[PDB]
């Protein structure tokens, strides 16, 4: 493979680890989700352009649309959490246990 | 919520699940999952409270992570083969990502932590939907790619799911958490047989869905979410408690009840493949689920707990809303063992 | 002589937030009867601004 | 077509029936005050439906035949023996208070259902909002325990928050000596034993907690004993009130639909009255509970659903 | 109240002999009691025990013991009438048995 | 779990600690029975500061009417024990 | 075989359609009629079994057990109706329904041709017994007793299910006829050893084997009278019947796989007989005596000789009848004095002479007096053990001595001496109780005249 493929894959891995490891702010994790989506977009676009598969040139656009849907969902949930607690910290979300 | 809006959201959830069901293209399956999650998030929050908000947030985070892993696996599979069809993945790493993603979507161990909390934080109707309808799509995807799964990882996750479901259910007094741990154990049982026979997985899915629907409807009818609240139902609706006790015995897998048939068929199918140790451990561990079912039956129907004075006023009122399918679900959850050979129609 | 039935003390074993109470989970309190927690006094401070003199 | 989501979707709405005369009205006052006559007169003048004060057997009036049932099958409390022995070690006092709160909750649900379904207004004597004055009076007189007050507060917190407060709160003011004098002139031997401290506690609870609390979300009309006989004047005072204070103007079709779904289905209304809090005064053992439940089921029209008891003349059961 | 709960007191068990000096211990209703005793006695002692024992005693010899005795008598008579041994140490004919040809 | 079952000895030790940390008091001439106004020579304003230090130490507010009675460390310890429901 | 099953099912709507005051009469009459009908299965062919159809068959081993179950149901109904007089009509009908379902599962269990159906019914017997014990038990320990009874059984039974499905996969069938005719030896391997254990331990724990018997005292003491009757008389015999059916395919491994079980059974029968000597509860003594008798049955099954199986069958039948009679005798006194302590009520022979006669006869049958069938089975088992090894006679004689000792100890403690002074509520024996004892005891003595009916297929 090209080394750019490894760079994009490691970008995805770093963003996934950033999401999986949580600091105080909820907003930081949403940004990590958006970063994973961006890396997926870049990787899929590179794969589609390299192989000249004409019909999937539209697939990353659909990816972006559902990324926007995910981001809107996350922001709405953050609005409700911050309205409840006055802060978007994840440690406030501990009313429910296992 | 406007009833029209609620109907539209439920139809959107169902249509996303059906899109996952009928698609031949990986992108369309991903789209179905995305639409299902998007329409599912408001349903968890229909009755607004901080607990519902927290449950919805945890659910969204878990499912979004699973969706990201799903898409990454699809992209790897495309990279190593210019294929979009869901037939059999061509890369072991992509397949491992796919398995981890689908297990996180299903709530299999060790990705089980979200299920009890989300189930506890929502209403009983949302819990019913989450524990019945939300399992169809990832299970269908796993059924389509069954020949590609690594048996070691899948069976490890299934055994962990059964063990953790039993142990977690041992410690619960809230009914929703009990049902969530029961769901985790049943998912483990279902995914244990998937690498060998998808028909067994489908049969286990159908029986588990029937029993879970009957149990959740019985819990809605007697509007209780804790053990002590359900302990009062004998003094107002003894028939409901008796049906609950019989359904609980069925869920424990005791013959000649219906819940025994999926475990029996899974064990015999696994023995056909020279797998003896793991089904033995699986049954010996489902003994724990039977134990906490029996504890609930002791507290609910077989003995009579003390009641309160205000129950006399409740004695004078009937149920305004009646559930149409509750009688059928109870009968199918209990008395369908003699109809076992009908499973051939599932393949 | 009559059959024994559970009483208040027996029933109270299942009234806790969790079975098998340990030292750490003893401070866990059962959730409210309805699934509504009481609102927190997290007063959002308004922003104070000096409008003028310059 | 029973009211539900289907009825709300096609056609049926609540706001289209509000006609400026709905005005949930409660006419409160101390013991033996003429609040009942004033409330009935207000209902007759304004054309609203009148609700007599909810007693021990209010639920009996709404189910089956309107006849009351036996005390041990309904209520399991006596107001007379509360006057006789308020400190009895059988828990009669708090049992009576909790049963009366449940009855008032049921009556409030019925009145709200009537107003939301027909648009016609309702008039209530007391309410779940003013029920706590008797609880406070009992607690200050040493009639109930602190735990009983805590259980009452829990039940009220989980129940009364689901409903809209009345538009108009009418308080009939009678000084405690006049209350006592009316008490002796009445003739009931049990009410003769009501001490002045108990009535003073009720009046203090009213004037220090209830009226200031309702004045923030409702408009209050106070009337002395002498000026409470002028029903026309009170009605004229009500007819010239601007209801721009409480949450009622903040109500649209969706909140009305939720409230109408809640006011019917009385089991959902009463759900949180029987919460598993084991107070000795209200906890009933398994044997007594079983015996009383069987005896209730042996009542002539209570074994089956309303239209399915053939011994009270129901017909075509095999085709229902 | 110093009490924990509202409970009915444990009642005293009532003697069936008190209202019915000859009460058979089957039921509170004397007529139902008498008929319960009668049906129990008739369908247990009269129908099952005696008639069933007679039926079992006169069960036909399906076990083939008299037949076995007669067959044994015939075989013994035939065998010692000719000087043949009464029984062979071999149950099956050695001529229809094909042992492995070599033992070493 | 939460904090251990606080006892009288720990309360008394903490009270003497916060009093010895107060600069207008002799570290060695201070006793559990010393009187602030007479034994230590402290002014009323000084006493108010001490009560405020106690409120900081034990994490709960003290009204003025209760504070005016508190004229020695033993009274402070007894008041804290009564408010926190500590018998030993 | 349908001529037995269908009336048993018809017992359910018949008792659900009866009047509130006729349920006991109707159920008893039709249960007795069903027992009379089932009595016709004792006609056995000798050479082979009676194969009614593909699903059911009757053997010389199954027929006495079926007759015992059908005969036990009316006795259970007669014993139950006294302590259930205050119950509502619906709950009494539910109790009778539990009894009828238990009878149906038992009669289907003993006649199944195929081992998976046998397993399904043999597990299905659990639910009615559990419901009876945990709902109509008297004390607060019934919940713990039910949990013990359920989980001890299931922990042994699940490996049996795994072994059965594996065996059907490897052989191609589990039908008992095909299993017997196509039997092949089990080699000496770890896989075969664990297959043997999985095929044996469920029936071991149902007997129960000593060391796995802790559930039995709890369940038998804490259950109502009918529950104890069915637990001791019939449900203990499921393990023995299963062993006799399953050891056909276990040879030649049983030759040495039975050593720990034989050792446990002999020493534990000694231990339980000794335990019976120091017991303060009257029902626990009967339970432990049952454990000792079933240990002797386990030895008989393990040694694999025709005389051993004949003695085991006779001992199973005799023990069932005797244990049911003893439990009913204890229940009468418990109903009198509302306590299970043996020394609370003494000298009952002075107050109840006929019940004392019933006590004496039950104690004599418990110690296996000749020529009762109890001693027939015990003597056959002892002779088979002596053939197995001459040193077994020491343990057999010790067990006989201790059995006589605690049997007569119970009789003397309960019936002899002087009456307790303060106890003054001991009424004369009812006709129902005397009839129940007579209906227990008379078949026992009548079976002596025709011992071959209960000796089994090896006869
Ligand atoms: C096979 C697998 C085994 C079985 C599967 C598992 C079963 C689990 C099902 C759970 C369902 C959950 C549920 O509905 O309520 C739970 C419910 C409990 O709730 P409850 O306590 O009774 O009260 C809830 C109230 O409804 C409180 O809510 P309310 O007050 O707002 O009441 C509103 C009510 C009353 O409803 C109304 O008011 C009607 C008014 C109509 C409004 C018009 C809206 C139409 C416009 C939207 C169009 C959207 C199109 C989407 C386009 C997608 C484009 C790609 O509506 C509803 O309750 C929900 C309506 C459900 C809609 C079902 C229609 C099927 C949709 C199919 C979509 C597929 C399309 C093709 C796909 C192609 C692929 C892409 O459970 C039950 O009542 C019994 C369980 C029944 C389950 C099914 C039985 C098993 C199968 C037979
Ligand atoms: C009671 C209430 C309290 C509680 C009760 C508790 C009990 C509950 C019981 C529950 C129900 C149980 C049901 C069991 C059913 C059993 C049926 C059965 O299997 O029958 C078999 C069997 C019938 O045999 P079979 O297979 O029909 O035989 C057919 C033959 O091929 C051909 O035979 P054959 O041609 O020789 O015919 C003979 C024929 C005719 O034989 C004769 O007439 C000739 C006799 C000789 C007469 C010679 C003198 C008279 C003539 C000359 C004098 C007048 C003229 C000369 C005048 C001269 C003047 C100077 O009469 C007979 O067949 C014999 C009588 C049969 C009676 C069977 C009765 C069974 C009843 C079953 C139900 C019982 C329920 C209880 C109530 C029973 C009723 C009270 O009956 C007997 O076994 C009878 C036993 C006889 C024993 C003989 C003595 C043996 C002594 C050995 C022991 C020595 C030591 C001391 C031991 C003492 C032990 C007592
Ligand atoms: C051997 C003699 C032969 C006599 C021939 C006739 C015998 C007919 C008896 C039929 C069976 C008896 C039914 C038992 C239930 C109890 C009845 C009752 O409640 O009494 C009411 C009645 C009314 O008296 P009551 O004035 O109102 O007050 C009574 C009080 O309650 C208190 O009164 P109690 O203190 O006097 O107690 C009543 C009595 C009743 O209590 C019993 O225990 C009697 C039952 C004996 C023990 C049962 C288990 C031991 C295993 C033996 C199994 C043998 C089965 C054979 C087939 C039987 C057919 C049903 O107790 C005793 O007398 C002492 C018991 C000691 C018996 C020792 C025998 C050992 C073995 C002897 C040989 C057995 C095989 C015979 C062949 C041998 C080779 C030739 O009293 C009697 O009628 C007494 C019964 C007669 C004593 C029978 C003793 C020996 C019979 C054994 C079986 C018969 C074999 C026949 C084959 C031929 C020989
Ligand atoms: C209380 C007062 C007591 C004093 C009064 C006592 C009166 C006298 C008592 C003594 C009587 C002694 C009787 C001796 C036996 C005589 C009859 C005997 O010979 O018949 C036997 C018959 O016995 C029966 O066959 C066996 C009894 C069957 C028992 C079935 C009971 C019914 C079922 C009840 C439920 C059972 C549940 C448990 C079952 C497993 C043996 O038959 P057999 O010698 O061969 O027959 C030869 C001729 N045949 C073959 C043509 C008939
Ligand atoms: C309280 C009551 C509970 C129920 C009791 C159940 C009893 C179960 C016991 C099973 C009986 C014996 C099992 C197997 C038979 C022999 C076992 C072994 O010790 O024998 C030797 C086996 O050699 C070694 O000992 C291997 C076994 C050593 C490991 C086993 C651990 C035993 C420790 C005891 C643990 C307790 C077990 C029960 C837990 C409750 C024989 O030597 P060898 O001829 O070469 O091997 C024969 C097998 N081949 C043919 C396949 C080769
Ligand atoms: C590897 C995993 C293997 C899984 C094997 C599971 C065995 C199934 C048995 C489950 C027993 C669970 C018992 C438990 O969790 O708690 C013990 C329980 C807690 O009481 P609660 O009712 O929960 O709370 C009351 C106070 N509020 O304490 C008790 O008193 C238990 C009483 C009944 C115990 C019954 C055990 C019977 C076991 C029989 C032997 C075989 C068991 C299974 C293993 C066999 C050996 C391999
Ligand atoms: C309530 C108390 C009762 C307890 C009873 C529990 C004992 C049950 C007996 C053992 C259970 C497992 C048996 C497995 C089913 C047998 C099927 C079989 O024979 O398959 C074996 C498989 O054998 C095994 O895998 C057995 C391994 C053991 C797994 C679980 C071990 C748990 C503990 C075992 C010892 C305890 C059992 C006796 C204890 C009794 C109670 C104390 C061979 O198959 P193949 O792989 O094809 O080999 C031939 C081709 N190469
Ligand atoms: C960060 C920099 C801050 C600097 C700015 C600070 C400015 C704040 C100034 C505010 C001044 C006031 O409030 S003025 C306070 C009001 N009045 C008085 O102080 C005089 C009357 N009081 C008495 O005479 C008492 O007896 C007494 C002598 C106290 C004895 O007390 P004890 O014997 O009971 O201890
Ligand atoms: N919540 C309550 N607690 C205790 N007693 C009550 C309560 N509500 C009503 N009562 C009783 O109702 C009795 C008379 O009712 P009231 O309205 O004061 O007089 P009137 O019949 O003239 O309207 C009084 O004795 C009073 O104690």
């Amino acid at each position: 493979m090209p080394l750019v493929y490894m760079n994009i894959i490691m970008a995805f891995a770093i963003a996934l680890a950033g999401l999986l490891m949580y600091r105080s702010h909820l907003m930081s994790s949403l940004l990590c989700l958006e970063g994973m989506m961006l890396s997926l977009f870049i990787m899929s676009t590179l794969i589609i352009l390299n192989t000249h598969f004409t019909l999937a040139n539209m697939m990353p656009i659909i990816l972006l649309v559902f990324a926007a849907c995910e981001a809107a969902l996350g922001l709405s949930l953050l609005v409700m959490v911050s309205n409840t607690y006055g802060t978007d910290y994840v440690q406030n979300l501990n009313l429910l246990q296992c | 919520m406007n009833p029209i809006i609620y109907t539209t959201l439920i139809m959107t959830v169902m249509s996303g699940t059906m899109l996952v069901m009928i698609s031949s293209h990986w992108l369309l399956i991903w789209i179905g999952f995305e639409m299902n999650l998007l329409a599912m998030i408001p349903v968890l929050m229909k009755n607004f409270n901080p607990r519902a908000t927290e449950a919805a947030t945890k659910y969204f985070l878990t499912q979004a992570t699973a969706s990201m892993m799903l898409m990454m696996a699809i992209i790897i599979n495309l990279l190593y083969s210019g294929q979009w069809t869901i037939t059999k993945m061509f890369n072991p790493v992509a397949m491992t990502m796919m398995t981890m993603a689908l297990a996180m979507k299903l709530g299999l161990s060790p990705f089980h932590f979200w299920v009890p909390e989300v189930t506890q934080g929502i209403s009983l109707q949302a819990g019913l939907l989450l524990l019945t309808w939300q399992k169809l799509a990832p299970l269908s995807v796993l059924c389509q790619i069954s020949q590609s799964i690594n048996p070691n990882l899948m069976l490890t996750m299934a055994m962990l799911s059964i063990l953790i479901g039993g142990w977690g259910g041992l410690n619960q007094t809230q009914l929703r958490k009990i049902m969530a741990y029961s769901s985790i154990a049943h998912m483990g049982w279902m995914t244990a047989v998937l690498p060998y026979n998808t028909t067994m997985t489908i049969l286990n899915l159908l029986i588990y869905i029937t029993m879970t629907l009957a149990m959740f409807m019985l819990l809605i009818h007697s509007s209780a979410t804790t053990t002590l609240s359900l302990s009062h139902t004998w003094n107002k609706m003894p028939v409901i408690t008796s049906l609950m006790m019989v359904t609980l015995l069925s869920m424990g897998g005791l013959p000649p009840l219906s819940g025994f048939m999926p475990k029996w068929m899974i064990i015999q199918e696994m023995t056909k493949n020279e797998s003896i140790i793991m089904p033995t451990l699986m049954a010996m561990t489902a003994l724990l689920n039977l134990y906490f079912y029996m504890r609930l039956a002791y507290s609910s129907s077989l003995t009579m707990f003390p009641s309160t004075n205000n129950m006399k006023m409740k004695w004078q009122f009937e149920h305004t809303k009646q559930m149409k399918l509750l009688p059928t679900m109870i009968v199918l959850s209990t008395l369908v063992l003699p109809m076992t050979p009908a499973l051939s129609s599932l393949n | 002589a009559r059959q024994w039935q559970p009483d208040v003390e027996w029933a109270e074993q299942f009234g806790g937030a969790v079975m098998y109470p340990t030292k750490e989970t003893a401070h866990w309190k059962p959730p409210p009867w309805n699934d509504v927690d009481p609102p927190k006094d997290t007063l959002v401070s308004n922003l104070t601004l000096n409008f003028g003199p310059q | 077509l029973q009211y539900g989501p289907l009825a709300f979707v096609l056609g049926e709405r609540t706001t289209r029936k509000l006609t400026e005369t709905s005005k949930v009205i409660t006419v409160d006052g101390n013991i033996c005050s003429g609040k009942g006559r004033l409330a009935r007169e207000i209902a007759e003048k304004l054309g609203l439906r009148h609700f007599p004060e909810a007693g021990i057997h209010y639920a009996d009036s709404t189910t089956g035949d309107g006849k009351p049932l036996d005390v041990q099958l309904s209520g399991n409390c006596s107001l007379e023996k509360f006057y006789d022995d308020p400190k009895s070690n059988d828990g009669n006092s708090y049992r009576l208070q909790s049963w009366l709160y449940a009855s008032r909750l049921l009556q409030y649900a019925d009145a709200l259902e009537h107003l939301l379904s027909t648009g016609q207004g309702v008039v209530l004597e007391r309410s779940i909002y003013s029920d706590f004055v008797f609880l406070e009076a009992m607690y200050r007189q040493g009639f109930i325990r602190k735990q009983c007050v805590e259980h009452y507060n829990e039940v009220k917190k989980v129940t009364a928050c689901e409903y809209l407060p009345p538009h108009v709160v009418v308080y009939v003011d009678v000084p405690v000596p006049e209350i006592q004098s009316r008490i002796q002139k009445k003739g009931n031997p049990h009410e003769m034993k009501i001490t002045a401290a108990y009535l003073q506690d009720i009046e203090n609870a009213y004037k220090k907690t209830f009226l200031p609390e309702m004045s923030e979300k409702c408009e209050v009309l106070q009337y002395s004993a002498r000026e409470a006989e002028d029903a026309e004047k009170v009605v004229e005072d009500i007819e010239y009130l601007k209801c721009d204070k409480g949450p009622w103007p903040d109500q649209d079709d969706r909140t009305f639909h939720r409230l109408r779904m809640l006011v019917q289905n009385k089991l959902e209304v009463l759900n949180y009255t029987t919460i598993p809090v084991y107070l000795p005064e209200i906890t009933i053992g398994a044997h007594q509970s079983d015996r009383v439940f069987q005896k209730f089921t042996e009542l002539p029209g209570r074994k089956y659903s309303p239209g399915y008891n053939e011994d009270v003349g129901d017909k075509w059961i095999w085709l229902k | 109240p110093t009490i924990r709960l509202q409970e009915d007191p444990d009642p005293e068990d009532e003697n069936l002999y008190e209202k019915n000096p000859d009460s058979h211990g089957y039921d509170k209703d004397p007529i139902v009691d008498l008929w319960n005793m009668r049906v129990v006695f008739f369908f247990g002692f009269s129908i099952v025990l005696v008639l069933g024992s007679t039926f079992v005693a006169y069960l036909p010899d399906y076990r083939m013991q008299e037949w076995a005795r007669r067959e044994a008598e015939r075989l013994v008579k035939y065998r010692e009438a000719n000087g043949l041994p009464l029984m062979e140490s071999n149950c099956f004919d050695p001529n229809k048995i094909q042992l492995p040809e070599d033992e070493d | 779990s939460d904090a251990p079952p606080l006892t009288l000895e720990a309360i008394k030790d903490r009270v003497l600690y916060v009093l010895k940390l107060y600069d207008k008091i002799d570290p060695e001439k201070l006793s559990v029975n010393s009187h602030f106004m007479k034994d230590l020579g402290l002014d009323s304003l000084d006493q108010v500061e001490i009560i405020m230090a106690m409120e900081d130490e034990f994490g709960f507010e003290i009204p003025d009417i209760d504070a005016e009675k508190l004229m020695c460390p033993q009274e402070i310890v007894d008041y804290i024990a009564d408010k926190k429901d500590v018998y030993e | 075989m349908l001529k037995i099953i269908i009336p048993t099912t018809m017992l359910l709507p018949m008792t659900w359609m009866s009047k509130h005051n006729m349920i006991w009469i109707n159920a008893t009459v039709h249960s007795l009629l069903i027992s009379l009908i089932s009595l016709s299965l004792l006609n056995q062919l000798g050479e082979n079994s009676l194969n009614f159809s593909l699903t059911f068959f009757s053997d010389s081993l199954s027929a006495p057990l079926l007759v015992l179950t059908t005969w036990l149901l009316p006795l259970m109904l007669m014993a139950s109706q006294s302590h259930l007089s205050k119950e509502t009509t619906t709950r009494k009908k539910l109790y009778i329904t539990m009894l009828i379902l238990l009878q149906l599962f038992l009669i289907m269990t003993f006649t199944a041709t195929e081992l998976i159906l046998f397993y399904i019914l043999f597990e299905a017997t659990l639910v009615p017994t559990l419901i009876i014990i945990t709902r109509w038990g008297n004390q607060t320990e019934r919940l713990n007793a039910g949990l013990y009874f359920l989980f001890y059984t299931l922990a042994g039974s699940l490996p049996l299910l795994v072994a059965l499905v594996y065996i059907q996969n490897t052989t191609g069938s589990l039908n008992f006829l095909i299993i017997h005719y196509w039997s092949h030896p089990l080699s000496n391997s770890w896989s075969n050893i664990f297959m043997w254990l999985a095929c044996i331990m469920a029936f071991m724990v149902k007997m129960p084997l000593y060391g796995l018997h802790l559930w039995l005292p709890k369940a038998h003491v804490e259950a109502p009278i009918a529950g104890s009757m069915v637990l001791a008389a019939v449900l203990l015999k499921l393990g023995g019947y299963g062993m006799m059916r399953i050891t056909t395919i276990l040879n030649p491994l049983t030759n040495y796989m039975a050593y720990p079980f034989l050792m446990l059974s002999m020493w534990g029968m000694i231990m339980t007989s000794s335990i019976c000597l120091r017991q303060t509860d009257l029902k626990s003594l009967i339970a432990y005596s049952s454990v000792s008798h079933m240990a002797l049955v386990i030895v008989a099954i393990m040694i694999q000789t025709p005389w051993s199986f004949m003695g085991a069958t006779a001992l199973m039948i005799a023990h069932g009848l005797t244990s049911s009679m003893l439990f009913c005798l204890a229940n009468t006194n418990y109903e009198r004095v509302h306590s299970r302590t043996m020394i609370l009520a003494r000298g009952l022979q002075t107050l109840l002479p006929l019940m004392a006669t019933w006590w004496l006869v039950a104690s004599l049958t418990n110690l296996a007096l000749p020529p009762s069938i109890n001693l027939i089975g015990e003597l056959f088992i002892i002779t088979a053990s002596f053939s197995w090894s001459n040193i077994t006679i020491i343990l057999m004689g010790m067990n006989m001595m201790i059995t006589a000792l605690y049997s007569l100890y119970m009789l003397i403690t309960t019936q002899r001496g002087k009456y307790t002074h303060h106890i003054n509520n001991i009424k004369p024996s009812f006709t129902r109780e005397n009839a129940l004892m007579a209906l227990h005891i008379l078949p026992l003595l009548l079976l002596t005249l025709n011992p071959k009916m209960i000796l089994g297929p090896l006869y």
